């Protein structure tokens, strides 16, 4: 028995520290804390799969337990990205099969994934994976979904959101209808299923008594009708297809919804249809009127039910009306999405613009807010100030402009913005997507100078001159990735700024003074960081990023990769 | 009421919940061992003295969360060596709400902390070659977490 | 223009 | 103290470790909606009543079980219809207890009984074609159990 | 809210119904409760694999958690059933394999298992696979055994008692020792092994904290003395081998036992080393004397120390004498076994035979007796009325007479089974094994009439005439299995009596008045009715049963199929 | 003659 | 002295290690004769699997200790047998799939021997489809098939050389 | 007069130039951890016993060796594991004197016996490759000594 060190006890204590920026710094401390990290990581994230090699991965953190990879750039989900740029996940899971052998969760994001890799996927892990998410993912079809659910036996959470495989066959819900018990979360939201049956699902509801969440296509709600009244436990439910026909006046009105339902969204949802959630109101916590046929009256009148709603998802037609409605009546809300909505003939309504007056009304009523994200018909400098000013452990902020309307109020923003920054100081995540006129080289100086805890921006049509693209360069401190498109700058002054700025890892840009030379974005040719053009084919787009790994060898011929002297 | 044998010869009279919060103080009820008290000779006498305070305060939730995390930071308030100590002890028993409380406090240490800071607050030396730190440093900014 | 809402703003219509 | 609000807007005033049974409105005092009293829109407030006198009388095992399979015993001298509302509360709430109590009860009605007394006590119709009926039979009597 | 049903209720309830019975009922009561029970039923015993395909049961219950599979008849173990007869255990773990995905614990009884088989069942559920039951198995080896103690290694209870076997060496034993920990009971019992080694068992004890119960081979008992300081928890213990040599007069007298020990059976103690028990006899609730080399006296002086004694296997060594001793000092006896001693060379001694004396004496003492089995070399209608008078909840009663006595006291027992029967109205098995001037025709009449209970028997030597299986088959209301050997009754007369019982689903007869021309046996042919005949190279048997199925495939040529005329 | 007996039977003598 | 019933039956001769060496260390083995050992169903499943298309060749001769299942396990994944012999060995048979698996893939039979053995369950229509797709087949070796059944199978078996066993009844 | 506590809670009266015998008690009253007695909980209390019981005996050599060769025998005709126990013992107290004489006593049991008679009477398993065992047996017989 002498003096105990940290040393002696240091084993035990990692595995309390949760936090991935904590377990960061501990790993660096000494070589000895180091490999106790190493040892006993059990989640990692890769935001880009071509920083580092599958083997540096599996070396640095044998014992993973959890994987979350993510592949194509954010620009891939506005069909601005070529579908063969990359992400290929199949030597990542061979790698899992080989050297990861803790393996129990594995997410896939933007990411191709083939069948061939799926099928090696479900044997190399088999009983062990109790996730599997295909999030955003292409390249697969319903063989790669049998293989899955016929090997993992104990799947906990399936999830296929948004992507697009080949669907030959239902047998892969049939399977899972079959032989399933364990299954808590099934996702297949945004996605065209046409060979599944209800029945199957209807019976997955049946077996599965932990079942808490499912998302579905375009499911006739009364098909599902067996499946309401067998999914006891369900929380969340989201998709299926609300079809009225004029002969059947009452032809819902009678749906079981589970008791505890609360975070819901029914698809194609009308006015008509709308009521059968009042009856459960108070309790719905989450709702997503996305794809809802409403109208900016209706909105007003279901958001007026919803005193406990944090979060909220719609489009547009929401209107300034439907934001004040929001204002008082939801208190607590704290996520808030405004997408944009049928924009060619008339914005669906006369109401269905939102603008100064909601944005200004929101800020007062819903104060608790730490995520909005909005397509804003016109806006005011005054409307940003009242959002920094009212609004603060705001988190992630982004605002977009659209292009319908001919006039904005008053449009140079810089006052705006600045006041906005100073105000919601927690923010980490910001996006400003413009017009031409919207920011003054003075103003991206400001969006710089008042960022301090920014890792992600989105810019969009901002600045006059390369003067305000190196203003802003000489700030954000943390900014780790930024995306900018129709943007002014020149190849040297986007160059120049990439070299200022400390902490940027990953660089996307679309629209920028180019020159055939090419010569001039060399500039910025540091070790470890790989620039990518995507050339004219929509205007050019630059790509680059760290990697301790080099230029990846898989590029299409629609990618350029920059080396020096040609 | 139970007797535990401390590591250097020192009896401690305790009462029966009080000593089962130790789970490995409870597994060895089967077998017992108790005729001649628990024999449990890797706690330091002056330790098991603060564990069974720890203990003794815990199962008095029975009159039943406020002054609770008082005591808890109170109890708290000792050096680091001591604190280990605990750690160690808290896991030889089984003392889930208390190996999850030492540990955890000295966890919040290095919560928010920079690596320098760390080894500042604990007097590590850095051992890193330069390249070691700085590839550490890369994958741990540039590619995971 | 994000895909998801395309493909939505097509299939109400 | 806690309010929780029934399906048909009926406020009900209740001590905290009685709201506390439910683990639906103790998960509930996380993200706190207590700020305009738990909403629970699905018990009917006669039926939220039943429930709350059930957790009322089992918290008040703090003065420490004969008498209570007797209060029980009686507290479930109910009829069909308000017995399997229960169960559907019991499972809306989060209540264990209310549970391996009723269930058991229903499932004693069950116990002894032959297929016909079964769905006679239950009013059930007999659904199978005969040749089902037949199969499950011989399943049952040459094949398993 | 509308009024609750059962059926918005039952998932929930149904498993609360535990009895296999009720289950039985609940299953039939509409096609809702089916698929309820279909969907929640954990555990299913076949009597008879050869009832139903794997297919069958996998398809009714996927989610098993816990099967038994029973093989050959129960004839087997008196060996007058063929080696190669069937019971082949292999369809069925292809079944597991491939549909039953839940399955945590597997019982075979009376089955042929192969090393492939066992590995195929390792491999497919490896860590989950919790016990493992080969009970009275044959045709596998220890590699068989190494492959389920590498691939399941939480296996909590591993039971071989009388299995049947290849040993080519100890390493299935020293696996377990090496890497497993949740042990909770080893049972190889009966059963030759000479290559495991008493360290590895230790350390086995020292490892797994859980273990309650071991049974073991002929190791010798000082070579487990470290075992059992570490066996702390240990409350069974069978097995091992008293070897005494006259060179140490206290060669034991200095065992540790574990203090919790309360169910035991030493193999070959002698009188001499029975006092090691003497310390804590008190504590002793089951005593397995069946393979102890003490006489008459020396089961008496032990007997007279075990007040708390509910379980006694023993030979017929016990002699009245030693009933007599148990009659008042063990009140709480709830089952005794007399199993039948060396009868070549006199009783074992001259006291060694039971009688209308013990069993009388033992009638009035232990009147709490649940299961009573006796080899008796003596009866008299006299005893048997005592029985039916003082201990009622008599669930399982088994008598045969030995052959050795030339004179029997009072012969037909008509009077006294009558009695028997009546009053022990609890029995559900019931066994009756005589010599020829037994039972009457009027007895055996007697026995259909009174057991209303009874689901199975065995009869020996009973009966006059056909008369007599008549009149005994227009009772036994309840009666599925029944087994008769050494019984005069003609081929159309067992088909007969066949016919007239309403609920037997199993026959097995050995002796009775055959028939070259084989077709009267046919008079018995119903539909879904399997007869089989095992030739008379032992007089010729007759199984036959119900099954879903058809007819076997696997038939060995030593078996004949019984089909319409020929 | 049981099969476990008949094994002891003969380990006896 | 075992071929005349004075060896015990579990004396040794276990295939068992041998063919765990194959598996691992004999990659290039074609062939392999077993002569008066004990062969296990997991024994030949893993010779099977381990070996598969490469063996040409299995002589379990005067063996013990498989069954029937030991059989399909090698004709289904050695589909390229040239020759199968069983003769005078003892094994369990529980059905007659393995004769008819080759009847439905095999091509390349050459000689095929169980001649000294009790099939009761296989079928002689399986050999006769066996003589018309393997156009090498030379020698074969029978149980007490009818002679009358085979009928088809000579007619079949153009390039036979030898035949042995059958019964005349 | 100093106290000597075995490993399972034993104390022991021993006078002072007996316990001096063992260098470890002795360079143990420097630090003197005497205060609660020497703690030496790796020596079994029957172990402890018969050691102090030598070490008494031969400090009795104050009086002054023929006799003690026959107490020495006498006191080594003891049984094969506390022959080894006592080995432990010495070497972890530090008895030169006793360890002289319980590892001289388990090489005269090995002396002039074969391999084999070795083995025999020590439970050992022959585990030699006849090669290695030829290797070895050549080298022994042909080669060396
Ligand atoms: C190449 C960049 C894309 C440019 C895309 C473009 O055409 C406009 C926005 C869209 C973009 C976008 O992410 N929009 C937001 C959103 O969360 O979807 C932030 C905006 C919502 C409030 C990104
Ligand atoms: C098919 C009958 C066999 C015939 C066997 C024979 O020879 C007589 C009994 C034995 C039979 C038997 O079951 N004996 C008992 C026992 O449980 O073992 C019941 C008898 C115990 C008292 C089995």
């Amino acid at each position: 028995s002498c003096v105990a060190t940290v040393d002696d006890v240091i084993e035990q204590v990692m595995t309390y520290i949760t936090d991935p920026k904590d377990r960061d710094s501990a790993s660096l401390v000494c070589r000895r804390w180091f490999k106790i990290d190493s040892e006993t990581r059990e989640h990692v994230t890769m935001a880009l799969c071509y920083t580092a090699t599958p083997d540096r991965l599996s070396r640095r953190f044998p014992n993973l337990r959890s994987l979350k990879l993510k592949g194509k750039p954010r620009a891939a989900m506005f069909n601005l990205i070529p579908e063969n740029w990359g992400g290929y996940v199949t030597p990542w899971v061979t790698e899992i099969s080989n050297n990861l052998r803790q393996l129990k969760s594995v997410h896939f994001r933007r990411m191709i994934v083939s069948d061939l890799d799926l099928d090696r996927l479900a044997k190399a892990r088999a009983d062990d994976l109790e996730t599997l998410k295909l999030d955003k993912c292409s390249g697969f079809t319903t063989d790669g979904l049998l293989s899955i659910v016929t090997h993992c036996r104990k799947i906990k959470t399936l999830l296929m959101e948004e992507s697009s495989f080949s669907e030959k066959d239902g047998k892969w819900l049939h399977e899972l209808a079959q032989h399933n018990t364990s299954l808590e979360v099934l996702n297949f939201y945004m996605t065209e299923f046409a060979k599944i049956s209800p029945k199957d699902l209807e019976t997955i509801a049946r077996n599965c008594r932990s079942l808490v969440s499912v998302k579905v296509g375009d499911f006739e709600i009364l098909e599902l009708v067996g499946f309401f009244k067998a999914a006891a436990n369900l929380e969340e439910f989201c998709g299926g297809s609300l079809n009225e026909d004029i002969g059947m006046p009452e032809k819902y009105m009678n749906l079981v919804f589970p008791r505890k339902l609360c975070r819901l969204g029914l698809s194609y949802m009308g006015p008509n249809e709308m009521p059968i959630l009042f009856p459960f109101a108070a309790q719905i916590r989450k709702l997503d009127l996305l794809y809802a046929l409403l109208e900016t009256e209706d909105h007003c009148t279901l958001i007026q039910k919803c005193p406990n709603l944090e979060v909220l998802e719609t489009r547009n037609v929401i209107g300034d009306r439907g934001l004040e409605v929001l204002a008082q009546y939801c208190k607590q809300l704290k996520r808030l999405r405004i997408e944009r909505g049928a924009d060619e003939q008339g914005m669906e309504d006369e109401e269905g613009l939102v603008s100064q007056r909601g944005l200004i009304a929101l800020a007062q009523g819903c104060q608790e807010l730490e995520y909005m994200a909005v397509y804003v018909s016109d806006i005011t400098n005054e409307s940003l100030e009242s959002i920094g000013t009212y609004l603060k452990n705001l988190c992630d902020f982004r605002l977009v402009l659209l292009d319908r309307e001919e006039r904005i109020t008053d449009l140079p923003l810089d006052n705006g913005v600045r006041s906005l920054l100073i105000g919601c100081k927690k923010l980490r995540r910001f996006a400003f997507y413009l017009r031409q006129g919207g920011l003054t080289d003075l103003g991206l100086s400001y969006i710089g100078q008042y960022s301090p805890n920014v890792r992600w921006m989105l810019l969009g049509y901002v600045g006059e001159s390369d003067e305000g693209l190196m203003e802003f360069s000489r700030g954000c401190p943390n900014l780790q990735k930024l995306e900018m498109r129709g943007c002014c700058f020149s190849e040297r002054a986007i160059a120049a700024a990439v070299t200022k700025l400390p902490s940027l890892r990953y660089l996307w840009v679309q629209g920028y003074r180019a020159s055939m030379t090419g010569q001039d974005l060399m500039q910025m040719a540091r070790p470890y960081w790989n620039i990518e053009l995507i050339p004219s084919r929509h205007p050019a787009h630059i790509l680059a990023y760290y990697s301790l790994a080099g230029q990846r060898t898989d590029c299409p011929t629609t990618v350029r990769v920059l080396k020096e002297p040609i | 009421k139970i007797v535990l044998k401390s590591s250097d010869g020192e009896s401690f009279e305790v009462e029966e919940a009080v000593a089962l919060e130790s789970q490995t103080i409870a597994h060895m009820v089967e077998d017992d061992c108790v005729d001649n008290g628990v024999p449990l000779p890797n706690v330091t006498s002056k330790i098991l003295a603060k564990v069974i305070e720890y203990c003794k305060r815990h199962v008095e939730a029975a009159a039943s969360d406020d002054d609770l995390k008082a005591w808890d930071a109170d109890f708290m308030k000792i050096d680091q060596a001591t604190l280990f100590e605990l750690i160690l002890a808290a896991n030889y028993l089984n003392i889930k709400n208390l190996l999850d409380l030492t540990c955890q406090t000295v966890a919040d240490m290095i919560k928010g902390k920079t690596p320098e800071e760390i080894r500042t607050t604990f007097n590590i030396k850095n051992d890193f070659t330069p390249e070691e730190e700085e590839e550490v440093r890369r994958e741990n900014q540039w590619a995971f977490e | 223009r994000r895909a998801s809402l395309h493909r939505f703003l097509e299939k109400r219509k």
